[PDB]
């Protein structure tokens, strides 16, 4: 129990069951059905609009199904956000994840969504990063952010908001 | 305890911001309580009620169906999209998108719906068509939340928004079925707990939509009343305050509490 947190999000692993996820997240924070189908959505602090959250997807509806999908917003902070528009412009589709981080800053990104369509195999893995200027994840003037998305660790596209 | 106007002035003082509100009788449309009701405030996610009014008007006209499935891709996603991100692979119906935009402030959902009504320009044209000559949407999510001081883009006035809500929900602008559906999405609002709902007595009706923006922008549009009946429209906006989300939540709740305590009168 306690609120859903970045710590709990990191604790939860690909391969875990629904019961394991609820056990770690705290069932009082989480919901299934409705808008989320057979995924489990776990809520951070009830701030009103745009509250922090995680969503966990599973291989099937079976009780023994495994986490194949982890998404979050506003639970994890970038370690050293330094994205700029010039850096963003230097990123090109086809780049590896490694090449992207070297370009935008090694601590500029967090993982928005990560899905394994052949879990436990990594074949076809999709990954969305959110990356940030210095105040992008905060308050503060440098509020730019970006969404970079990969399939098999290779960049398929990018989009930005408010970058300078 | 204090009278609504006095509570509002206290909130404005404590926030070091500006507050704008109106309380309007639903049936008659008469103004009951007003403060800065003709001044402009960023709509933030409160615009999504107008957005889905436009969607329903197309449904009434046969140009749209709530059961229509829309598919979309990574490039369509903007920040804060709990529901639309979950349904990336499967798509969502128009009705599911409105439910997500209104009840969860899902930003990408609003952008998908915005495209169906001809974007901000198209939504603003709808506003003008229904006789709102003040409210304007200019940008898409998430830039519409920017709330630059003095910038008229993406703003309404408490008075205009209250009138427009009344038009959408009780006039012939929408079919009866579309009226009930728009109301229902607001009844089912999931993220409005900290505001009026936090001080709403058991047994009262409430249907609402909230918004949060930059520079302290915060807002609620609501229909509420005792005995499980919608009686009045209450619109409360905040802007240009450095206060925390929680303080902003508390202040709106306090204004709500005053209106509720002093309801009769």
């Amino acid at each position: 129990a306690g609120v859903m947190t970045g710590a709990k999000f990191t604790q939860i692993q690909f391969g875990m069951t629904r019961q394991q996820v609820l056990d770690i997240a705290g069932a009082e924070n989480c919901e299934t059905g409705g808008s989320f189908g057979d995924s489990i959505h776990c809520r951070g602090h009830a701030a009103g609009d745009y509250y922090a959250y995680a969503t966990f997807g599973f291989t099937s509806a079976a009780a023994d199904a495994k986490v194949d999908s982890k998404s979050q917003e506003k639970l994890l902070a970038p370690s050293a956000p330094t994205l700029t528009l010039a850096k963003f412009n230097q990123v090109t589709v086809g780049m590896t994840r490694a090449q992207v981080l070297a370009t935008v800053g090694q601590g500029s990104c967090t993982t928005w969504s990560e899905y394994y369509p052949a879990y436990p195999s990594t074949a076809g893995v999709t990954l969305s990063l959110s990356c940030f200027d210095v105040d992008g994840y905060s308050t503060g003037f440098y509020r730019g952010s970006a969404h970079l998305w990969f399939t098999d660790g290779v960049l398929q596209g990018k989009r930005q908001w408010d970058l300078v | 305890s204090p009278q609504p106007l006095e509570q509002i002035k206290l909130s404005e003082s404590q926030l070091s911001g500006r507050v704008g509100m109106i309380e309007m009788d639903l049936a008659s449309g008469r103004t009951l309580t007003a403060w800065r009701a003709d001044e402009r405030f960023p709509m933030m996610s409160t615009f999504k009620v107008v957005l889905c009014g436009a969607v329903l008007a197309r449904v009434d006209a046969g140009d749209e169906q709530l059961e229509r499935k829309i598919h979309y891709r990574q490039q369509d996603l903007v920040k804060y999209s709990p529901v639309s991100e979950k349904h990336l692979a499967d798509g969502m119906t128009v009705g599911e998108l409105c439910a997500a935009a209104i009840t969860m402030s899902d930003n990408s959902a609003a952008n998908l719906l915005l495209a169906t009504v001809g974007g901000p320009a198209g939504l603003t044209a709808f506003l003008r068509q229904i006789g709102d000559n003040v409210t304007r949407l200019d940008r898409w999510e998430t830039e519409l939340n920017e709330a630059l001081p003095g910038d008229a883009r993406d703003t309404t006035t408490p008075a205009s928004m209250a009138a427009t809500l009344r038009k959408l929900l009780t006039s012939q602008r929408l079919s009866a079925r579309s009226q009930r559906q728009l109301l229902q999405w607001m009844v089912d609002d999931r993220v409005a707990g900290p505001l009026i709902r936090s001080v709403l007595p058991a047994g009262w009706f409430i249907a609402d939509k909230t918004g949060a923006g930059e520079r302290g922008a915060r807002g609620i549009v609501a229909l509420l009343g005792p005995n499980n009946k919608a009686e009045r429209i209450v619109v409360i906006y905040l802007r240009d305050t450095p206060a925390s989300m929680a303080e902003r939540n508390q202040q709106i709740a306090g204004i709500g509490a005053a209106l509720i305590e002093h309801w009769q009168r």
